RNA sequence: UAUUAAUCUAGAGUGUGGUAGGGAGUUUUGGAAUUUCAUGUGGAGCGGUGAAAUGCGUAGAUAUAUGAAGGAACACCAGUGGCGAAGGCGAAAACUUAGGCCAUUACUGACGCUUAGGCUUGAAAGUGUGGGGAGCAAAUAGGAUUAGAUACCCUAGUAGUCCACACCGUAAACGAUAGAUACUAGCUGUCGGGGCGAUCCCCUCGGUAGUGAAGUUAACACAUUAAGUAUCUCGCCUGG
């Protein structure tokens, strides 16, 4: 399956916390594919969990069966630093089928590209952008809609009998 | 510091993610974006201020509450 | 030829289906209606247009010959008031009405028509009286 | 876990592209029944699953009644393979 | 035989000789009422003012106070009927 | 409810602090007496509708 | 019409493809806030009310700062909203799991609606056993008010409210409107899928609202989500 752990470890020193992450990696994950890891860095977290105002941030993007969670979830408390850990199963996050759908991905690219052109014009280098058109409504309809409009399945019928048809 | 811009539109602004068609929210991909939707007093702004649609507002709320648990954002002023 | 765009559905009881369609079209001043075609419904429409309450009733078939729908229109005058005044079905499903010839009803003292299907399909009350044979009573139409 | 529907359909199919007959639904239904009895026995407080389990059992019973009324011989064939009676 | 200039919001039954036209434009409205007045003037032997006339004498101006806007807005003065408890 | 005084003037700070306190006082008075879930939901819907109708005409 | 022998897909299902959800159960995790305790500063009231008085306080209260323990519920988000057959569902995560919407050149080929009896679920209070108990509070005690106060106010306060397993099966369990099917003006919102491709907006298919004519009603009112035109099935009513 595809899970995503976000580990939190104390801010002692980078290499030894990396070793802790490696230990936490090879011990658990009963059955697993490649466990690619990142390193978001040291950040000063808002609320001092355990009176701790620092932490190394790691992110794991592994994938595997549902059994990969139980030992890790238990090993975490049985572990050292591991202030927090969240296994965000991305097959249940708020929007995953659309993210896998190819057309929506390609559709998102043109909007990214197209939206960026508008923002540029608004914030022109120095010449005044009189339109300041962004949030406001657009011009006439998107002719492509009128052109590419669907055709309902128009069932064709054939005549058989008649009598008195004013027609 | 000072408010970015006024409601140049109608009495409402516009859902950002809908124009960009972002379609997906990850807390370490648009983290700085989510602090905008959050009010200065560490409180989730309502629709009138945040400007997103119900889905993106609901999506951002779940992500922000998830971020609150990962200890990356404040929880209240005082 | 005649094309459509909307799906055509019908109730399971073929007499009151038509009656509901007819009454609603009459009340709403509507002209073109559609329903699924059955031989009983086709036959009852055959006797109505000879007696003169509706103008045309057209049944069509698909290119595969598996489904048919009959589309009839009502006879409105110039001032837009119909010829049908009220329709009421007697032998509803569950309770089927069987009257002999001697007890054949007369609808609105003969002004209206009573639909009776004795043995050779539907037949108006007067011609049923002429043949001195009775049977199933479908609906009252006036 | 979600039963590999493809394999059960491929096993219970009378002929290809027959992915919507009566036999494949009841074969699928028995698999859904097996999974749901396990899940409900484990939990014992999930009542929506109990409603679904009862509904699936009733649908299977009604489907088997139809296939018994028409072509009873194939009903005998289906019951001995599926072992659903008892 | 009351005649009227329906403007999309009228019941056709009440009127007899319906004359499909506008009613919100101070130019269309003015032209049509005078046209009916013209039928009266013509029979009254008075020289006509707009009927059976060429282009140059029909020209009229648009009253004050791009194109003219015959749009109905002012929707905000129709909230929900005062209720609540 | 952090508000900086800015040390340029005093009044303006209390003009913003009044706002912070009114929204604060709303929840403070909300959490003083215990109501049933039905009455609490009813009062929540009531406040939103009151604010809505006023906002409908505020324009 | 019923019976029998067969054909068909439009009813209803299945699969593939899109897809929205506080749907449910099990196991973990988190922060505000209250209470108690521990440690400092401090020095006379605090508390409560219509006004007060019980009550707490030089044994140092209230307050302020830090820490620890424990139980219960999950601000903002939060709605001219979503889900479920109903009761109901709103901190975060995992596992298991239910139903639903849209498009189907696919498949079975009437397999469908209702349902006496039967089974399942079913707010809160209540019961039995064993835990738990921070806050609140039936019963109870005191102080007020009062002609009297077994009440409204205040200070205390047990069961209970919480958990596990067993029962109880009642509610204004309400949309005071049983379910299913076909048809019947329109307008304004809002939500989902699909089509176009910055939003916004247009169209299609559905869910949830407001206004509104024919139509219905004793009237209020309902009005495409009917209380309208009709059918099937079940339940129920016959003066107080
Ligand atoms: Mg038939
Ligand atoms: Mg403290
Ligand atoms: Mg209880
Ligand atoms: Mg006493
Ligand atoms: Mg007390
Ligand atoms: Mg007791
Ligand atoms: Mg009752
Ligand atoms: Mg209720
Ligand atoms: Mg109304
Ligand atoms: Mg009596
Ligand atoms: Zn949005």
């Amino acid at each position: 399956m595809q899970y995503n752990i976000i580990l939190l470890v104390d801010g002692s020193l980078s290499l030894e916390q990396a070793n802790q992450v490696n230990e936490k990696q090879q011990q658990t994950l009963t059955n697993v594919e490649g466990l690619q890891t990142e390193y978001l860095g040291l950040k000063e977290l808002a609320y001092p969990i355990k009176k701790q105002l620092s932490a190394h941030y790691y992110r794991w993007k592994f994938s595997g069966d549902n059994q990969s969670t139980k030992d890790f979830k238990r090993t975490a408390n049985i572990n050292k630093q591991v202030l927090r850990e969240l296994i965000i199963n991305l097959e249940r996050e708020y929007g995953y089928l659309a993210s896998i759908n190819p057309k929506k991905q390609q559709l998102a690219l043109q909007k990214r590209a197209k939206y960026d052109e508008i923002i540029a014009r608004e914030n022109n280098p120095e010449n005044p952008d009189v339109p300041v058109t962004s949030g406001l409504a657009s011009t006439q309809p998107r002719l492509s809609r009128t052109e590419k409009a669907q055709k309902p399945k128009e069932e064709l019928w054939d005549v058989v009998q008649k009598m008195g048809n004013f027609d | 510091k000072r408010m970015v811009r006024p409601l140049f539109k109608r009495s409402k602004k516009y859902c950002r993610f809908c124009a960009i068609g972002q379609l997906r929210i990850d807390l370490i991909d648009d983290l700085e974006a989510l602090k905008r939707f959050l009010s200065p007093y560490a409180k989730i702004n309502p629709r009138r201020i945040t400007g997103n649609c119900q889905m993106h507002q609901r999506h951002v709320a779940k992500a922000l509450k998830r971020a609150r648990y990962l200890a990356l954002v404040p929880f209240v002023k005082d | 030829m005649i094309t459509t765009t909307k799906p055509i559905k019908a109730h399971f009881d073929p007499v009151a289906d038509l009656l509901t369609k007819i009454n609603n079209a009459r009340k709403a001043k509507l002209m073109t209606v559609t329903t699924i075609a059955s031989k009983l419904k086709i036959a009852i429409l055959e006797i109505l247009v000879k007696e003169g309450y509706l103008a045309n009733f057209q049944v069509l078939e698909n290119k595969s010959k598996t489904k048919r729908i009959v589309t009839f229109n009502l006879k409105y005058t110039q001032r837009r008031i119909p010829s049908i005044n009220g329709v009421k079905q007697i032998s509803k499903p569950g309770l089927r009405i069987y009257r002999p010839f001697e007890k054949l009803p007369l609808v609105l003292n003969g002004l209206g028509i009573a639909i009776i299907s004795t043995s050779d399909g539907v037949m108006t009350d007067k011609v049923a009286r002429l043949k001195k044979i009775g049977g199933e009573i479908l609906a009252y139409v006036w | 876990m979600q039963i590999d529907k493809n394999g059960i359909i491929k096993s219970a199919q009378l002929h290809d592209k027959d992915v919507g007959s009566i036999q494949v639904q009841v074969s699928l239904l028995t698999s859904q029944i097996k999974q749901l009895t396990d899940h409900l026995l484990a939990n014992k407080k999930d009542f929506i699953s109990k409603r679904g389990l009862y509904a699936k059992v009733s649908k299977r019973k009604r489907l088997l009644k139809y296939l018994k009324h028409n072509d009873l011989e194939a009903y005998r064939n289906l019951v001995k393979t599926l072992n659903l009676r008892g | 035989p009351v005649v009227a200039l329906c403007n999309t919001n009228t019941n056709p039954e009440l009127v007899d000789f319906i004359i499909p036209a506008n009613n919100h434009q101070p130019q269309s409205t003015c032209l049509l009422m005078n046209l009916l007045a013209d039928a009266v003037a013509e029979a009254k032997a008075m020289p006509t003012m707009f009927a059976y006339k060429p282009d140059e004498e029909i020209q009229i101006e648009i009253p004050q106070k791009k194109q003219i806007t015959s749009q109905r807005l002012n929707i905000t003065r129709n909230p929900e009927v005062l209720t609540r408890e | 409810p952090k508000i900086e005084v800015k040390n340029d003037d005093l009044e303006l700070a209390l003009k913003k602090f009044k706002r912070v306190s009114l929204e604060i006082r709303r929840l403070a008075q909300r959490h003083e007496y215990h109501l049933r879930k039905g009455m609490r939901l009813r009062e929540k819907r009531k406040i939103a509708q009151k604010k809505r109708r006023k906002f409908r005409n505020m324009v």
